[PDB]
């Protein structure tokens, strides 16, 4: 009897990590990383913000099978700059962009109703 | 080191939609030989054309072995690139007709293109180029 | 001209209770 | 139903009228017009496979009545009730059946009585070998006359769902 | 199943968030391949389709009716001015990325039944069972656990 | 089973979700819809016998068909529609689609190819990313009845060394052919990279085909106004020269052809008339139908549909068969009991002069019905006999 | 012609089928219930002795 | 059956809105489609439900059960 | 500061706003952290005590899986999972009990407004059913008529949209950006004209008409977004939206403090 | 339920011809569904009125 | 009038008639 439920689906790592630090062997500093209990709804969002990032020059993000909650990510860039590096300026920036968008949603929100 | 390899000025007959969207059919003459033929495809939202116009092509074999590509880096270029439509692709058939008019298909990624001329029968292309149209 | 595409019963009901 | 011949209209018509169908409507809504009671004074005729060979038939009781949609003899003895009546139990419920391939018709009309809904209502009564009874029965959005006679609307087969034509990538 | 022949199962499911959707927020239920239309030919089904949804959005409920006179020019006008595309096309954005996807598809309600083939009754595995006796065989019968 | 496939070897990958799963493209060696059918597996038990079984039955040296000298397998419906999409001129990928794609490619080197145009964009073509899925080395032509080395209606096929040229992907480049691609590196490279070769071009022309979107609808089945108008007189002039002929039977001259008596004559000029109206309709409708027609992707992209459907769909169904014979009077001198006795004319004894679109005149529904009964019944004797006649 | 020729065996499954677009040709997808009423043997060899310790 | 819960398609609760619903076309006399509307069902997913949801629950009940 | 926004028009149930100044992937995936991550409470296992009706017994624990619960107070307690304790203690959930009985001759339907909370409540807004309509019914569960009975125990915990739609605030949502197509991420099927044969976004004329003329902005990059939230109303819409970004940030927060520990 | 209650069902032997009676005729208009019947060793042999 | 013609809508009406007189399984209890 041994067919997983959703309980597999988010919660994270149960005697495991949260992510794998894997350095490929194909290309000069690119470093894949195997998140998990996460999807597009994460993936897509930092693919993009670190493409948008210009020291970096290769980002890209799969899913394997929709059957598991895991997905891939390869960065490489130039030389001296850290991929490491490069992924936490990107959360750093996501930060603080979205804590603005909120900020902001308060402010207007609270404008709309009246007095 | 990396100069143009071969330079003119076109003169477009017309142009031919092409029963497609966004690219196109474009044959010219060149002003200055009298023989020298052209055919080409133009992604023709990026650059739109019309009857009776002057164009200027130059072959541009680099921008000065080759690496992977690289968002294109900001600072001051040396190169063949104060042009307005520059597209990279790849020689494939060379051509005898009239025992001295050479001819050559280059392709790019699926678009196509022609010479002719009879002067620079050596000085012609090799097996890849870019290309550069200005105006 | 109007092509009929649904049903309708009670205005031809009503329609004999007055044409009784 | 029967069509005289000579009226004092002219040409041609059927003998049951507008007079005889309100009071079979209002002995509808009565809830003392039958089907006997239209049958004793000859508006209908039953006609077995044989007096075919004998009689001429009318589509519409207006095809030849009178003297960018689609495409479409003054002898009537006959005209028929309504030309969706050739149909069978299972193939009534085909919406639109004649705007498609014959033999998809006759696959559907065998998978129908594989399908599952209700079937009958003391269902919690009925001790049964096995029996299939689905959560949310609906009636369907479109529909044909007939599955009104066969009670289909009451006892729905399934539900009706949003659809999509896609190929979104996989499966 | 439809009512008309298309036969199918599920292959995967997905959750709204990655399902497609369209700029109402209409997700659909469920999406089949294309090439099931074309060698099927199976038409009314396409019709049911447009009709359903204009008498959903009507209110009046639909009407099939064979030899009856409706035209899909007739629902296409009164689907229109209920102010939808007059084909039943739609705008709809892919659920990953929320880009547009380029070409407009077809949507709509539709009528289904499920059918009494489940997958829970056809799955079975046998190693090293019971035994015939007559034969020295492995039994049959997927309840009896056969081969 | 009936042919040396059908008994294929598979590695096992353990999913959950009691079901099996297996790859499109070995569906139809299978002949396995996903209608509800249903498949068997047998374990080895021993080395010998997992090692002959590893070494012969597996697919992927199974390609090329021994009974037929074409390969058996070749890609299907949705990945042919796909990568007939992606291969136009007309069309192109941005950077961040086509690094999602190159990473999608598993055995992608790590190199991205220079765009075709860096023109004040770098823009990349179908052609060109899809050449990365191609491994190297691999040349084929086609030169198919335009093909001036230039081609101007795009048709045809050219690769060097592992690149797209020019040329629309289309099955007869990439489905099962003589001189497909995948019967050139299963013979040329070997016959185990072909599995990868399929692996990679299924899983790039997925992802593409998800973010490019594929639909069709009524609005493919519907014509125009003024076509129509001249299907329907094309149709009407056929039923004229009908009657023109029936009139000249009617006053008993007739040629009476050579090797015919005369109503096989007279049926022989009829049948040949209605027919060659509804070809004539058909292609009417078919050069009338635009570009941007699905149902018209579709058919000229390989996988799914034809002329015959098309035609039938829009412009008209055509004459309806009961064995060669067109509707016999099984009522004394009638087909059917709504016309008076003694016609020939067409929609009497069965012409469906009317389309799918349109729906169907209950006598032509009747006589439809006749056709596909008779389709049935002859598949439901035809099938025991040949099992019989197989074993 | 039931018996000889042809027989039941054993070490069997049989389901229903879907498609899938990620898995090559070579592969098959099983459900985990079906490979866990399977099974087939190994020899204990020093090769594999930790491995099938484990699995044991 | 009762009226379901939560529209499958959107997520919206219906099921406060079916006797509603049914007074609307009692003495109301209200056409249907505008009692949808003025019941305030804009988007159509939910709008199917209780258009096509039939009520077997009472015609269940109708027996003498203990 | 950076994104933007503008209320359009709000009420007690829907948010319709504008979003400038934001990246495509950043819209999207607010989208769907609002339709599938928001925590939240809901029923959850029941235990029918007695059992009478018509209506079949796990009908009534589907459906009573499905009423939406006052939820203000959520953050407040903790997952069951995750708690100290074991079988629900009121500091990982609540208990809710359902009384019903066949006391008219005719037929008794039993509200959602039936069901009342017993265990400790501490003084947080949670768990009352919400109460949608002016009339004080909640939604219909069951009918009884003179005999039957039902003596229901529920246990309400966490929960969240991913696993299944029960523990959903969303209930709907919209999107839309480039209403006239600039940015030519389409291309309109069509016969005679696109124009003629679709109809105008409701969102046009927030943006001016394409000047009819001018090539082709290849440059030009997607923007300014059209959201409507739509609530089921188990929390306010407000609620809604900033719990959405504040989930979706600390998903964020929490993979870079797991690489900064690696 | 009620599509098995109206059912009709002839014998004929072993295998039979084609024009007997497992195709469908003209005299069957209007009395017996032309879109029902079973297919595989009954089509045209079990129909429905 | 009531002796006018019947347009072709009407003849459910009839069918009405026929279903509630004969039922459906009225030949096996005939
Ligand atoms: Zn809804
Ligand atoms: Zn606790």
């Amino acid at each position: 009897m041994n067919a997983p439920d959703r309980f597999e689906l988010f919660l994270l790592g149960e005697g495991e990590s949260k992510l794998k630090i894997d350095p490929d062997t194909k290309a000069p500093n690119a470093v894949v990383i195997t998140f998990e209990k996460e999807d597009h709804t994460l993936g897509n969002l930092i693919r993009a913000e670190l493409l948008n990032d210009r020291k970096v020059l290769f980002a890209a993000y799969k899913v394997e099978h929709p059957f598991f909650a895991r997905f891939k990510l390869r960065i490489q860039t130039t030389e001296g700059y850290d991929p490491k590096d490069a992924l936490k300026n990107a959360c750093n920036s996501i930060i603080n962009k979205l804590g603005a968008l909120k900020t902001n949603f308060e402010t207007e929100w609270n404008l709309q109703t009246l007095a | 080191m990396s100069n143009t390899l071969f330079d003119d000025i076109f003169q477009v007959s017309e142009v031919d939609p092409g029963r497609y969207n966004k690219v196109c059919r474009i044959e010219a003459a060149s002003t200055t030989q009298d023989q020298c033929k052209l055919t080409l495809d133009i992604n023709v939202e990026l650059f739109p054309v019309a009857a009776q116009d002057s164009l200027t092509v130059t072959i541009a074999s680099s921008l000065n072995a080759t690496r992977s590509w690289r968002p294109p880096q900001a600072g001051d270029r040396s190169l063949a690139d104060d042009y307005d439509y520059v597209m990279y692709g790849t020689a494939y058939k060379f051509e005898e007709v009239s025992k001295d008019l050479i001819a050559v298909y280059y392709s790019f990624g699926g678009l196509l293109m022609r010479l002719e001329g009879n002067y620079r029968n050596l000085n012609n292309l090799q097996e890849n180029a870019y290309l550069l149209i200005r105006r | 001209t109007n092509a009929s595409p649904f049903i309708k019963r009670d205005r031809m009901r009503r329609n004999f209770l007055r044409m009784r | 139903f029967i069509v005289e011949d000579d009226e004092s209209l002219g040409h041609k018509e059927l003998k049951v009228r507008k007079g005889h169908i309100a009071k079979l409507m209002a002995t509808e809504y009565q809830d003392e017009y039958t089907w006997s009671s239209l049958l004793n004074e000859g508006l209908v005729e039953y006609i077995d496979a044989e007096e075919e060979e004998s009689i001429l038939i009318a589509m519409q009781p207006e095809d030849l009545e009178p003297a960018a949609k689609r495409i479409r003899a003054t002898t009537f003895t006959h005209c028929e009730i309504h030309p969706s009546m050739i149909l069978g139990v299972a193939a009534s419920i085909i919406p639109f059946p004649d705007h498609n391939q014959s033999p998809r018709n006759t696959y559907q009309s065998a998978m129908g009585k594989q399908a599952m809904g209700v079937f009958l209502t003391n269902y919690n009564v009925r001790m049964d070998t096995m029996a299939n009874i689905l959560y949310y029965p609906q009636k369907p959005l479109g529909t044909t006359r007939a599955m009104e006679y066969l009670k289909f609307r009451e006892l729905p087969a399934g539900q009706n769902a949003i659809v999509a034509i896609a190929c979104y990538s996989g499966y | 199943a439809s009512r008309h022949g298309q036969k199918g199962t599920i292959g995967i499911t997905y959750r709204r968030e990655d399902m497609p959707f369209t700029a109402e927020g209409i997700v659909p239920d469920l999406i089949i391949n294309p090439h099931a239309i074309p060698s099927r030919m199976t038409v009314a089904h396409l019709i049911e389709c447009l009709l359903s949804k204009v008498a959903a959005l009507s209110g009046n409920e639909g009407d099939a009716s064979p030899f009856t006179d409706i035209t899909v020019e007739g629902i296409s006008k009164l689907l229109r001015e209920h102010g939808y595309q007059s084909r039943g096309f739609e705008v709809m954005y892919n659920g990953h990325t929320g880009k547009k996807l380029m070409a407009q598809i077809f949507f709509g309600p539709t009528y289904y039944q499920r059918l009494r083939h489940m997958v829970d009754d056809k799955i079975h595995a046998r190693a090293r069972g019971p035994m015939q006796v007559l034969t020295r065989q492995p039994v049959e019968g997927r309840s009896r656990d056969g081969g | 089973s009936l042919h040396k496939m059908s008994m294929m070897a598979h590695r096992v990958k353990v999913i959950p979700y009691s079901t099996f799963r297996l790859n499109l493209s070995v569906t139809s060696p299978y002949n396995a819809d996903f209608d509800g059918d249903e498949m068997n597996l047998h374990v080895p038990q021993s080395e010998e016998t997992r090692a002959e079984l590893s070494q012969l039955c597996a697919v992927p040296l199974q390609i090329v068909s021994p009974q037929s000298n074409k390969p058996c397998m070749g890609i299907v419906q949705d990945t042919l529609c796909g990568i007939r999409k992606l291969t136009l001129r007309d069309t192109f990928i941005e950077l961040d689609q086509v690094l999602n794609m190159l990473y999608w490619v598993p055995d992608w080197d790590g190199v991205i190819p220079t765009p075709a145009i860096i023109k004040p964009k770098p823009l990349w073509s179908g052609k060109q990313i899809l050449s990365v899925a191609i491994p190297n080395g691999i040349h084929l032509q086609r030169f198919d009845e335009g093909t001036t080395l230039l081609s101007p209606k795009d048709n045809g096929m050219l690769i060097i060394d592992g690149q797209i040229i020019f040329g629309v992907v289309e099955k007869k480049t990439v489905g099962s052919s003589n001189g497909g691609l995948i019967h050139v590196v299963t013979r040329e490279k070997g016959p185990q990279v072909c599995a990868k070769l399929f692996g990679n071009i299924q899983k790039v022309v997925n992802f593409w085909l998800l973010h490019n979107g594929f639909s069709t609808g009524i609005g493919d089945t519907i014509a125009d106004g003024p076509t129509m108008r001249e299907i329907t007189e094309t149709i009407a002039e056929a039923k004229k020269k009908v009657l023109d002929v029936t009139k000249e039977a009617q006053a008993n001259l007739l040629t009476a052809k050579h090797g015919m008596t005369l109503r096989e004559s007279f049926e022989d000029n009829v049948v040949r008339f209605l027919n060659e109206a509804r070809d004539k309709a058909g292609r009417l409708a078919e050069v009338n139908l635009k570009d941007l027609n699905n149902v018209k992707q579709m058919v000229m992209a390989g996988s799914k549909g034809s002329f015959i459907n098309i035609a039938q769909m829009s412009a008209c169904v055509g004459q309806q068969s009961v064995e060669g014979k067109r509707i016999a009077f099984g009522f004394v001198d009638r087909t059917l009991p709504h016309f008076s006795k003694d016609d020939y004319s067409p929609e009497s004894k069965g012409f469906v002069e009317n389309s799918y679109l349109r729906g169907l005149t209950p006598q032509e529904f009747f006589f439809h019905a006749m056709g596909g009964r008779e389709g049935l019944i002859d598949t439901a004797v035809k099938t025991a006999e040949t099992g019989y006649i197989q074993r | 012609r039931g018996n000889l020729m042809g027989k039941r065996v054993d070490f069997s499954a049989r389901t229903v089928i879907s498609g899938d677009p990620n898995l090559e040709l070579d592969q098959v997808g099983v459900p985990k219930s079906i490979a866990k009423t399977l099974t087939y043997p190994e020899v204990v060899t020093p090769y594999n002795i930790d491995r099938l310790t484990q699995l044991v | 059956m009762i009226v379901p819960v939560r529209c499958f398609s959107c997520g919206k609760v219906v099921g406060d809105k079916w006797e509603s619903y049914l007074n609307l076309l009692q003495e109301d006399e209200l056409d249907e489609g505008t009692a949808l509307s003025r019941l305030g069902l804009k988007r159509y997913c939910c709008r199917r439900m209780i258009l096509t949801h039939v009520d077997l629950i009472e015609k269940f009940l109708r027996y003498n059960p203990l | 500061e950076g994104p933007q926004v503008k209320i359009r028009e709000a009420s007690k149930d829907n948010v319709d706003f504008i979003l400038s100044n934001v990246d495509l992937a950043m819209a999207n995936s607010l989208r769907r952290v609002m339709i599938a991550e928001i925590p939240t409470l809901a029923i959850d296992s029941v235990e029918v005590e007695t059992n009478t009706t018509v209506l079949a017994d796990e009908f009534i624990a589907h459906r009573l899986g499905l009423i939406p619960l006052q939820s203000m107070d959520i953050e407040q307690l903790e997952y069951s999972r995750d708690c100290f304790c074991e079988d629900h203690c009121d500091k990982c959930s609540v208990v809710l009990t359902l009384q019903a009985f066949g006391e008219s001759e005719s037929t008794t339907n039993v509200y959602s407004k039936d069901l009342v909370i017993v265990s400790n409540l501490m003084g947080r807004n949670i768990g009352h059913p919400i109460i949608q309509d002016k009339e004080g019914n909640g939604v219909l569960i069951c009918k009884l008529r003179k005999g039957q009975e039902l003596k229901l125990t529920c246990v309400a915990k966490k929960g969240i949209a991913k696993e299944h739609a029960k523990w959903g605030p969303a209930a709907a949502i919209e999107f839309e950006y480039d209403p006239w197509n600039k940015l030519k991420h389409t291309d309109y099927w069509y016969e005679q004209d696109s124009a003629k044969e679709w109809p105008q976004s409701k969102n046009c004329e927030y943006e001016d008409p394409p000047n009819e003329g001018d090539p082709f902005d290849y440059k030009a990059q997607a923007d300014t977004f059209y959201m409507n939230v739509e609530s089921v109303g188990s929390i306010p819409v407000d609620q809604v939206v900033v719990r959405g970004i504040d989930t979706l940030q600390k998903k964020v927060a929490s993979i870079l403090l797991a690489l900064t520990q690696m | 339920t009620l599509s098995h209650l109206r059912r009709t069902n002839t014998p004929i032997g072993r295998d039979g011809k084609l024009a007997k009676p497992r195709q469908l005729h003209n005299t069957h208009w209007g009395l017996v569904c032309p879109a029902e019947t079973p297919e595989g060793q009954a089509c045209g042999l079990v129909k429905n009125l | 009038d009531e002796s006018a013609p019947i347009t072709a809508e009407d003849s459910w009406a009839v069918i009405s008639a026929f279903f509630r007189e004969k039922g459906l399984v009225s030949q096996q209890l005939d």
